[PDB]
């Protein structure tokens, strides 16, 4: 390969030998498409213009009034989709086209990674085919009737628990064949090389631009960005730009659903046992025995069974720190957040959100300068939410 | 390891083709499966491709993934896949037995731990399906201080790079212009290839050992039988030793 | 008063007696407001930073291949709270708090007006109380919801037909003896003077940011600018920049509903007649006695009865164009766009859309710059279009 | 117009302030509405201050909402709320008649014509709910010509420019700390006062004219007890009797 596969020992490309041209075609495609200005012209003129970036970056007051934490929320809901997941989708579209591919076939738990695909399809003009786990469906018909307005061939997989898992088992027994002419848009930084560093590199404007906008608000760097973590694209594309910068702490949040110790969680990387699957060596839920096991959470969104292994990597380093928020926590952090500033945050989002709340509350008279990553928008949420109250 | 070497010397002083069914392991149960196995070999078969049920099989399609159901519904574990190995050899000491893998139930709690379980029940070949040749090294290590041959899959996008490393890494047997790949393999003096794509007639076996493959293996239509059948446990087995017999006859005739 | 209540013979003070102090002090108050640096310094902060302007200008090439069209939409779907009633929502609390008041009220026929009040009075400490037609409140249960996540307080309306209109009148009432400490938040440019100066006001960056990005991605003008036209306020924040260049033409788009010649419409500047209600002289749907009647549409967000006065009075002097589209054409905009752009628009903006693509069909080979005001988003839309298909 | 001044001339006379009933033309059905009417004028209503059904009641409460609404199930429009004025003005030569109106209902197709139709029909004045002093020149001037009285609100939050304007422009009656507005009217010469702000108690009238208030209207009061009686139109005229009665015996005494 051209890049370096792993990071440390998670990684890799554990996939059928019959599909290592395909992923090594796109390792090149990309690689020659970083260098390319017009690539770069062309993905940044759709990120402006069609997207909506930047994406603005809002100081929180009423939330913090009374501790010494600055709050900041990075508006990726505010992003046409309502949701992070359209950056790096818009890329990977243009780097199918750089392929001279005109399919694109992709997987989802949650509809949103299959809207987005969906979406950039219809406006790229490629023919797309996306797997939703049958249980899914039912769950996010909203998201399916978006997908089929937009065009795309919409697919249930009743395979396996019919979930997320099987439905990126789906996609990759389709591209097997297909790959010559369609492209496997993965929807997270996971899965065999190339896919975490291209998913990152294609998420990275979201910390970039968070620097910019903090360093022009405040004149100084954050003490911390928090993220939630189901897959690690939207918490790795707000990490990436940071890493270097040392004294900027990075706090990943993995769903903790019912609690860690009901068994009922999806926080494989604090929580999980490093196994081989999904193309990669790194943490997931499994059973003593190996067989993979689904993640449980409030939000659908959060429900990857294992995660991105980069986010694996900074963990063992120390780098970034891992921690988990209760499905009861990201409720009243989405609570707070509606009656406080306005904004109702997606689920997912909301797990960032309160794991920053908790670090303000447990120490008020902390001086701390924060930064959320709200990845997504809660409309979607209101049901369910409502169901609970 | 040397079942193969075997194997394929008496197959070539006979001058015909090794015919492998495959099977997933406690499909559509343990004593069903055993008896399926027995009528396998019974009805010709010159090895035995066997597969663990894994909760993801990533590389599967329909018919083996209904496999894999009904092995679950059945509750099959790997522990219990490993007590049913050791017993298929108990009753039968040469044929070549091969496991069809994924990953994860290797690695789990050791590669290395894996490959001695194997070599302590019998096994002979181990063939991971998601490992591509790029990853292969511990596992193949590991096969190798076991006496366990590591088999890789020749695609048909395989490049004259990726036919020498295929050559040079695997044992037991290759799984497989058709031509071209062949020769380039026995040029490299790769072990003997066996063909996978599809065969389920007859003709397809015969055609395979024309094309200078050592054998040809069997899946989808092996398990479509039992999946057909499973309501006639008896018909099951009668349908098997029919299909397994016609498939054999085409290697040698 | 300050300035003229009247574009014409369109628009006046039309109130009880007892609620024209409130009117004078508003008027006073946003003549002092706009000339305030920090007034215009903080509206333009949370337009920024909260709200996320300025929204993307998108061409949309796809739908317009074949023919000598180039169609750009400004997109007023990405703005916080996924529709255009943002802008001006923010400036009216800001103006409310300029009073010395602390609470908000506020109407709705589609929960957009309510849950952007709702928001706007989160985000500003404002205490909000909203009066929606109790019919609507079962319609749009997902906003009224929203609205109390929010923490405003929801109010149905079961007078009168329980729409929009009902609501109106019971939001006045209230005012009329609270008025000392709430603030009326009125949600379109019509009702009595200084609301309907007011709205076009803090709505017209939509049309000064169009203006510059068409000059800055086009080099000129564009021919014409389309927008939906319900009460008038996102078409007036369109085309207030664009009034004095006499080249530029300004096309509104109101409601066909099924069809003028049917009677259930929403088009009362083309196809109503002149009275006297909700403070204002406008045209409106009316019967011959001067009972004041409901105006039919697929979209809840064109159902206002009535007309801004400044858009009755542009029409009158011919500086602007007023036309109509039915639920079938608007519709059809809805899927054109979802399948060939990837954006889902608001059913209201359909309409805006649907008389863009009738403009570029009927004559294909003339060349024209068009920029239809892409309203709000229709993910609110989804069941509906369902419904129909 | 007119009726009005020889009305407060009468009532001065005798030393006692006016007590007008409103009620809405055509609740909850015409025939009952004109018997209502008669009940109020036959109990002791000095004037009276009838309401046409308009579709949306700006600046109408709960209890008048709701006889809008009984008026229009009983499908009571505005032409045959001038049939109705007729009538009463053919039986009842000289009580006032003033109108509460809604501005559409009087401008829908033309001013001028609206108040013909009132000088017409033997209306002596007109309240236009929704038009403020600010707006109400076509309106005064079109009744004026109509020898129509045009009647302004003087609200409580009230300055001296408007009490002015008030005072200049109003006939007939002006519909109203208080004695301030009152004296202050007086001193511009504005049409005598009527106290309008909640009046249903017999206290409340003496003491309107105790202020200095040429007299007191009720609405709401007068409505609700239709609103209790719907169901006994015989013991709503009888009950409708005693309160205007309590209500009139307070204004002179
Ligand atoms: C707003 C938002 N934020 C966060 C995530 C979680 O993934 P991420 O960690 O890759 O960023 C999701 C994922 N959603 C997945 C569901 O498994 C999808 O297929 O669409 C999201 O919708
Ligand atoms: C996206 C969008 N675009 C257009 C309009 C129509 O009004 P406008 O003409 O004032 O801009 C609406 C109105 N919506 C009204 C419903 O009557 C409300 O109370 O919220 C809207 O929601
Ligand atoms: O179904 P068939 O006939 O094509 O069988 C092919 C045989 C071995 C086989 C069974 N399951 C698999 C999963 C991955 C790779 C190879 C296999
Ligand atoms: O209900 P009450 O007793 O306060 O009546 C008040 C009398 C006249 C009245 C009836 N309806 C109205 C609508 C607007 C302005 C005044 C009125
Ligand atoms: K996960
Ligand atoms: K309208």
């Amino acid at each position: 390969t051209l890049l370096n596969p792993y990071f440390g020992e998670f990684g890799g490309m554990y996939v059928p030998q019959i599909l290592m041209p395909a992923l090594n075609q796109l390792e090149e495609a990309f690689v020659r498409a970083q260098k390319d200005p017009e690539f770069q012209a062309q993905f940044a003129d759709l990120l402006k213009n069609y997207a909506g970036r930047p994406t603005a970056l809002t100081k929180c007051q009423n939330i913090t009034a009374g501790t010494r934490t600055t709050l900041y929320l990075k508006r990726e809901d505010l992003l046409h989709g309502g949701a992070h997941k359209t950056n790096q989708v818009l890329g990977q579209a243009l780097l199918a086209k750089r392929m001279g591919k005109s399919e694109i076939i992709a997987e989802t738990g949650a509809g949103q990674h299959g809207v987005a695909s969906a979406l950039a399809s219809a406006l790229l003009g490629l023919k797309c085919r996306i797997y939703m786990g049958a249980k899914d469906v039912e769950r996010q018909s909203p998201n399916v009737f978006r997908m089929r307005l937009m065009g795309a061939e919409v697919i249930p997989v009743h395979s396996g628990s019919a979930t997320l898992k099987d439905a990126c088992n789906e996609a990759l027994r389709d591209w097997s064949g297909s790959y010559e002419t369609a492209h496997y848009m993965l929807g997270t930084a996971a899965g065999p090389h190339p896919y975490p560093t291209i998913v990152r590199e294609f998420q990275r404007m979201i910390g970039e631009e968070t620097k910019a906008q903090i360093l022009d608000k405040e004149g100084r760097l954050p003490d911390a960005v928090i993220a939630c973590v189901g897959g690690g694209s939207n918490a790795i594309g707000m990490f990436a730009d940071f890493i270097n910068d040392t004294s900027v702490g990075l706090i990943g949040v993995e769903p903790g659903g019912h609690g860690i110790e009901t068994g009922e969680h999806g926080a494989p990387l604090k929580h999980g046992r490093v196994g081989i699957y999904f193309g990669m060596k790194a943490p997931m839920m499994q059973t003593a025995d190996g067989q993979i096991e689904e993640s449980y959470s409030i939000s659908a969104g959060l429900d990857f069974p294992s995660v991105g292994p980069q986010h694996a990597y900074l963990n063992s380093i120390g780098r970034a720190d891992y921690v988990s928020i209760t499905d009861d926590e990201a409720l009243e952090a989405f609570k707070t957040l509606c009656r406080h500033e306005g904004i109702i945050p997606a689920l997912e989002s909301s797990h960032a959100l309160a794991h920053a709340l908790k670090m303000m509350r447990e120490q008020p008279e902390k001086e701390q300068l924060l930064v959320v990553n709200l990845s997504g928008r809660g409309d979607k949420d209101i049901f369910t939410v409502h169901d609970i109250l | 390891m040397e079942r193969y070497e075997n194997l394929f010397a008496q197959l070539n002083d006979r001058r015909e083709g090794a015919f492998v069914p495959f099977v997933t392991l406690g499909d559509p149960g343990i004593e069903q499966s055993l008896k399926i196995i027995d009528t396998l070999i019974d009805a010709g078969a010159d090895a035995l491709e066997l597969g663990v049920p894994f909760s993801d099989p990533l590389a599967n399609g329909p018919t083996i993934q209904n496999a894999n159901l009904r092995a679950f519904a059945a509750g099959v574990t790997p522990a219990q896949c490993f007590e049913m190995l050791a017993l298929i050899r108990e009753k039968h000491p040469t044929i070549p037995i091969g496991l069809l893998m994924y990953a994860n139930l290797v690695f789990n709690n050791g590669i290395d731990a894996f490959y001695a379980r194997c070599e302590q029940v019998g096994v002979d070949s181990v063939l991971v399906a998601d490992v591509p040749v790029e990853e292969s090294a511990p596992f193949r290590q590991a096969a190798l201080r076991h006496n366990i041959a590591p088999i890789f899959i020749c695609p048909p996008n395989a490049d004259d790079d990726l036919l020498r490393q295929v050559a040079s890494y695997g044992r037991g047997y290759t799984y497989l212009p058709l031509h071209h790949l062949i020769e380039k393999l026995k040029e490299y003096h790769a072990a003997p290839a066996l063909q996978g794509f599809g065969i389920s007639s007859p003709e397809q076996v015969s055609a395979a050992v024309r094309a200078g493959a050592a054998g040809a293996i069997s899946g989808s239509a092996i398990v479509k039988i039992i999946e057909k059948n499973l309501a006639s446990p008896k018909q099951m087995l009668a349908e098997l030793r029919s299909f397994v017999s016609a498939m054999k006859a085409a290697s040698r005739a």
